[PDB]
């Protein structure tokens, strides 16, 4: 999913 | 490096490590989003606006009969994006635990999910002339450059007339970056467009996701057929  | 070829040095382990990782992830929305469940609604709202352009405005408008949710997980997108807009939805995902939980997660509207395909996208062939929309979100990083191109080409053969494929995923600032946690890659805009266009698909729309947290990779949506 979203990542830093 | 600008290709999976260089950053993926063992293709077998690239796939098996990711399969192992998702096998032990909790079947929840917070698991589907790696601790970023708080942006699910923001994500779905933008996806809805992005897709409504093709479903409403003609004259070659996209149909609403059936959609395919690729890398669907427990059905986060199927539940809030696809099922309200499409009469029937198929799901495909490599993790058995997510497909099993999807039955409970999707609730009563989950009855309109026709097939729960358990397959890696690199081995999956959607049925010809079956889908008005094929939605591929946050999973293209789990395929090699070649497998992604070949999967997109197989998706092209499964679209109904006026159907579209939608990719929504993280983009790297430059090059291809390997994530050693979940065994996936992140590619920049130039690499993704090249893989799309050089695979024989036409790019119809492209839109950067706004209002995201500052600390995360940029997210782009692509419409193609």
């Amino acid at each position: 999913g979203p990542k830093k | 490096r600008g290709s999976t070829s260089e950053v993926i040095e063992d293709e077998k382990q690239f796939y098996s490590k990711a399969k192992t990782y998702w096998k032990q992830i909790p079947p929840t929305v917070d698991g589907m989003l790696g601790g970023y469940g708080h942006i699910s609604s923001i994500d779905i709202n933008s996806s809805r606006k992005f897709l409504q352009r093709f479903l409403r405005e003609g004259p070659n408008k996209t149909g609403t009969s059936c959609a395919l949710d690729c890398g669907a997980g427990i059905g986060r997108i199927t539940k809030r994006l696809l099922l309200p807009l499409f009469r029937e939805v198929d799901m495909v995902d490599i993790t058995e635990d997510f497909l099993v939980q999807a039955k409970t997660y999707l609730g009563e509207e989950g009855k309109r999910v026709r097939n729960y395909f358990c397959c890696g996208l690199q081995d999956f062939t959607p049925e010809p002339d079956s889908y008005d929309v094929i939605w591929i979100q946050w999973v293209i990083g789990h395929l090699t450059d070649q497998h992604l191109a070949e999967f997109l080409r197989r998706c092209k053969g499964s679209l109904r007339p006026n159907g579209i494929i939608v990719i929504k995923d993280n983009m790297a600032q430059e090059g291809v970056i390997l994530d050693d946690v979940d065994s996936s890659v992140c590619r920049d805009l130039d690499v993704v467009r090249r893989i799309i266009c050089s695979a024989g698909l036409s790019l119809l729309a492209e839109e950067r996701q706004e209002n995201l947290p500052d600390e995360i990779y940029h997210v782009y949506s692509f419409a193609l057929r």
